[PDB]
DNA sequence: GGTTGGGGTTGG
DNA sequence: GGTTGGTGTGGTTGG
């Protein structure tokens, strides 16, 4: 219930250096 | 990994490390799915034309790590498996269709800062995510070309189905999807041996959640141009794992 | 050095 | 069927 959002990063309101390249690939 | 670079720190907290007793080694990634059960790819636990097949009790795990060979006092938990599940439909002998694997832990894991589980996607999740030309991510601590000291991390696209069909002489099945650039997109990257077992997650643009889509299993060589690697569909193979865990207790 | 390289993702 | 498909009695494996 808890799973998949990062305690460093999700919770923090914080990205990673590359998430947004994910991001960007959808539509 | 190939091309791939360094992963920021808690940027994969489900990563889990499969590590051999004696002689001591790294054996292959795994996930977190929950407080005590991980997911690998079957091969590395059973893998006969290798001579390969570890039993529960050559093994351990390592999670919350970063650096590769470092003790991480204070950070890293290591677990005892209780039972290994190999997926009945494996097969080793051909094309590595079904290469998963449940591992249960002999205790629970206690979540932190470094240690967390990845969600396992449904029906929408894996059919709004799973396309081509969308990108995922893959990470590991296998080699660097065809050995790092810290998790490396690549982000790479789906690759269509004939795509996939026309790179490799071996017989693809739906139970498997591939991923990486094409020739003329410039950019590169790549899973490679050592990295079996990790995941190929993907962030929802809906729920902001991190899912595992899929599991590295195979390639030809490591980063070819019109070679890519391959991963087992984790959303085909839903029903078995929900089956295993609800059967044998979470 | 250590279960372990060169504070830190953690003591001393 | 099964923790598992069907080329369903073995097979990359028991019953
Ligand atoms: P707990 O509180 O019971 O014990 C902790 C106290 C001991 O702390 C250390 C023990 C061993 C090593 C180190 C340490 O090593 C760093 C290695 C790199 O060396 P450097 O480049 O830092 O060398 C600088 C030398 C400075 O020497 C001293 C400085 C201060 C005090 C003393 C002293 O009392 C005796 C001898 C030398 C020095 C780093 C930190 C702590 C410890
Ligand atoms: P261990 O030693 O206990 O195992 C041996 C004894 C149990 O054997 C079996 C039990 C159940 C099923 C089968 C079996 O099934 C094959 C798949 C279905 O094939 P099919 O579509 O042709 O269906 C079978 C048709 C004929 O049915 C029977 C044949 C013989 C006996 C009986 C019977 O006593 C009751 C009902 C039907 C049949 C294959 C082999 C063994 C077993
Ligand atoms: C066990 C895993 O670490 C490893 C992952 C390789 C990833 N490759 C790329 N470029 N993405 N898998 C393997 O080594 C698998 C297991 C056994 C052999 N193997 C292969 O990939 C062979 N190189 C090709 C192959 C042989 C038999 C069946 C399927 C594929
Ligand atoms: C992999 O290794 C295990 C452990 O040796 C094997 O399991 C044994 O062999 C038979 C058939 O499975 C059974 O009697 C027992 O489960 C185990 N016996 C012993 C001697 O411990 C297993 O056979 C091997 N797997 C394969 C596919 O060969
Ligand atoms: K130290
Ligand atoms: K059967
Ligand atoms: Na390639």
């Amino acid at each position: 219930a808890d799973c998949g959002l990062r305690p460093l990063f999700e919770k923090k309101s914080l990205e990673d250096k590359t998430e947004r390249e994910l991001l960007e690939s959808y539509i | 990994i190939v091309e791939g670079s360094d992963a920021e720190i808690g940027m994969s907290p489900w990563q889990v490390m499969l590590f051999r007793k004696s002689p001591q080694e790294l054996l292959c990634g795994a996930s977190l799915i929950s407080d005590r059960w991980v997911l690998t790819a079957a091969h590395c636990l059973l893998y006969p034309p290798w001579d390969k097949n570890f039993t529960e009790n050559d093994l351990l795990v390592r999670i919350g790590k970063h650096s590769r060979t470092r003790y991480e006092r204070n950070i890293e938990k290591i677990s005892m498996l209780e039972k290994i599940y190999i997926h009945p439909r494996y097969n080793w002998r051909e094309n590595l269709d079904r290469d998963i694997a449940l591992m249960k832990l002999k205790k629970p894991v206690a979540f932190s800062d470094y240690i967390h589980p990845v969600c396992l996607p449904d029906r929408e999740t894996a059919a709004s995510l799973l396309q081509a030309g969308y990108k995922g991510r893959v990470t590991g601590w296998g080699n660097l070309k065809e050995q790092p000291s810290v998790l490396q991390v690549v982000n790479l696209p789906i690759v269509e189905r004939p795509v996939c069909k026309d790179s490799t002489r071996i017989r693809i099945t739906d139970n498997m999807f591939c991923a990486g650039y094409k020739p003329d997109e410039g950019k590169r990257g790549d899973a490679c041996e050592g990295d079996s077992g990790g995941p190929f997650v993907m962030k929802s643009p809906f729920n902001n959640r991190w899912y595992q889509m899929g599991i590295v299993s195979w390639g030809e060589g490591c980063d070819r141009d019109g070679k890519y690697g391959f991963y087992t569909h984790v959303f085909r193979l839903k029903k078995w794992i929900q089956k295993v865990i609800d059967q044998f207790g979470e």
